[PDB]
């Protein structure tokens, strides 16, 4: 009826053979008669929730039931862009006599992750290249490749002719400046993956050169993005409008990802029926059987949204979920002020 | 010198206000107006960018009736601090509970 | 003041000094690169 | 050698070779390339069947 | 020229996958395999991967070394 279509436009988001439709945010105020839209803090408190199904490291993903889209791309964004963390900046070379280009090196270099955690360091201020203690850490990476003094007569591959002639990021020696020694222990400072192949040399080429790193916000430059993928999707909900049994139902299972649409004999006749729409990344390959289009009603749930966030290894995903949040809460505390000393 | 406000014309009118907001993107500006469309006495509430170029937006508040449309500011300001707040309870709460359980 | 150079097979650090054939000992080849200099330079890894 | 591994046994592994004749990978895949195809889940067979 | 390090569109570390990359090629893997295996789930980094020329021998075997 009407009042169905209404809950329908105003709690899914259909999507049709041609486009998707009921995209937009409704529950508002005014929009709806027979609804009260207005903002309630304790009924959003009771119906939020976040489940989390998956945390292992440098990956999480939890379901979120509640916020709206705005507030999870916000979230989204911020955990993209306004997550500061560590990187390499600046860039002191000497003698390098690399094939691969110094600015290019500086760049490869600068895209490196560090395990230091942002939080400890402060933002440098304007200028003051020389740096301080507080906010910066120097990175030290001398390799000098050479002829190997013990080979085979052939030794036609490259490792045993040569040594350190693949220069990787575990090369990068962590030089304290002041009391940085004795407030990071051994090992905490260093390269996230410490397998990236930074360059590659030959006999007689070396490498010298420091590393200033200095905290900053992936906004200003990718390179200070922590999360490598920070994103959300709503849970699908796919439903049947009449019962599919047969051969068909099997199309069903063929149809959507195979692990969604399961086939079960309740009475010796294969029935198909939705086990695990979380599965399911919507193809839309239903469409192309003509007799089971009329039968399947996909929909995404609007107040439902999963976030899959595949971190960098910088820190692990919750702290970036939670600083993401305390950078929002910033924000607004920061506009919260600026408002009041203008009043 | 973030946010400054601007009244509609030379006439001072507190019903239609249009708050300058720098070094802001589409993040806060979306997340506010959200959380100030709710508000019954807001009749229209839209954000915008000026420029790519410039990091700055401007948001445009016009109550109903005799609302200055700073007080729906700070007011939808607070709920996205009381809402973010809550969030990060409700997930420190649920990962404490889920490496509890895992363990 | 010794000015070097190295040569384009060889790769041998040469000491010659103005108005010299431009040559390399132990070859024959006459294309003489200058070394890299000595001096700091800062680099941005934007 | 890779001629007296493929008289050993029918079927030879790359790395392998590579490994003890410590040569790159360029040179052992044209060698194998000469007389051996690839067979997936088995490695480098012999081209012609046993005569 | 040489591996990048961070992928264009997402941004995952794929520098330290190349080597390794080629022992799976240097093994029975295949390539869709072995990007699977290595664990590339997005189609941006098989591509990033699958796509790159190792160019860095080439102007090595030129080094003046
Ligand atoms: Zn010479
Ligand atoms: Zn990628």
């Amino acid at each position: 009826a009407a009042s169905q279509a209404v809950e329908e436009m105003r709690s899914r988001v259909v999507l049709g053979e041609f486009g998707v439709r009921n995209v937009h945010t409704t529950d508002f105020p005014g929009n709806y008669s027979g609804y009260d839209d207005a903002w309630d803090q304790d009924r959003f408190e009771k119906n939020f929730r976040v489940d989390v199904v998956h945390m292992d490291e440098n990956s999480l993903e939890f379901d979120m039931v509640g916020i709206d889209a705005a507030i999870a791309n916000a979230f989204r964004r911020i955990l993209l862009a306004e997550v500061p963390t560590m990187a390499v900046e600046k860039v002191l070379v000497y003698n390098n006599t690399s094939i691969v280009q110094d600015e290019i090196l500086a760049h490869r270099l600068g895209l490196i992750p560090i395990h230091a955690d942002p939080r400890l360091f402060e933002y440098r201020n304007q200028g003051d290249e020389e740096g301080t203690e507080i906010d910066t850490l120097q990175f030290r990476l001398q390799v000098r490749c050479t002829r190997n003094p013990h080979a085979a007569k052939d030794s036609s591959d490259p490792n045993e002719l040569y040594v350190n002639h693949k220069v990787y990021t575990r090369h990068m020696t962590w030089i304290p400046l002041g009391n940085q020694a004795d407030l990071f222990p051994e090992g905490t400072i260093r390269p996230v993956h410490d397998d990236i192949l930074i360059a590659q040399l030959r006999p007689g080429q070396e490498i010298d050169l420091l590393m200033h790193c200095v905290k900053g916000i992936g906004k200003d430059h990718a390179k200070f993005s922590p999360v490598a993928t920070a994103s959300y999707r709503l849970l699908p909900d796919i439903t049947l409008l009449e019962p599919v049994e047969g051969e068909a139902a099997e199309e069903l299972s063929r149809c959507f990802s195979p692990g969604v649409i399961e086939v079960q004999e309740v009475q010796g006749k294969k029935v198909a029926r939705v086990a695990n729409p979380r599965l399911d990344t919507f193809s839309r390959e239903i469409f192309r059987n003509e007799k089971l289009k009329k039968v399947v009603r996909l929909a995404r749930v609007r107040d439902h949204y999963i976030f899959s966030v595949e971190s960098t290894g910088v820190l692990p995903p919750d702290v970036l979920v939670s600083e993401a949040i305390k950078v929002l809460m910033g924000k607004c505390r920061r506009f919260l002020d600026e408002l009041d000393a203008v009043q | 010198k973030t946010a400054l406000e601007m009244v509609q014309a030379a006439g001072t009118d507190r019903h239609c206000v249009t708050f300058v907001l720098h070094e802001e993107d589409h993040t806060l500006g979306n997340s506010l107006r959200y959380m100030i469309m709710k508000n019954p006495e807001v009749e229209f509430c839209g954000y915008t960018t000026t420029h790519p170029s410039e990091s700055k937006i401007n948001l445009r508040i016009q109550t109903r009736g005799t609302l200055p449309a700073v007080e729906p500011f700070q007011r939808g300001l607070n709920e996205l601090m009381n809402v973010c707040q809550h969030v990060l309870d409700k997930f420190e709460a649920s990962i404490k509970d889920y490496k509890d359980q895992k363990a | 003041q010794p000015m070097i150079y190295i040569c384009g097979e060889c790769h041998t650090e040469n000491e010659i000094k103005s108005r010299d054939p431009i040559r390399c000992r132990e070859c024959g080849y006459r294309i003489m690169y200058k070394k890299r200099t000595k001096r700091l330079v800062v680099f941005d890894a934007r | 050698f890779v001629m007296w591994k493929f008289t050993q046994s029918r079927w030879v592994v790359r790395k392998e070779v590579a490994t003890v004749t410590k040569l790159c990978a360029e040179d052992v895949k044209d060698f194998l390339e000469h007389m051996a195809v690839v067979r997936i889940n088995k490695g480098w067979e012999f081209i012609l069947p046993y005569d | 020229m040489i591996i990048p390090v961070r992928c264009f569109t997402c941004g995952k570390i794929v520098g330290n996958k190349w080597e390794a990359y080629l022992g799976l090629l240097q093994a029975e893997y295949t390539e869709g395999d072995a990007l699977d295996a290595l664990g590339l789930k997005r189609y941006c980094c098989r591509r990033m991967l699958l796509a790159h020329v190792d160019l860095i021998e080439k102007l090595l075997n030129y080094a003046p070394l």
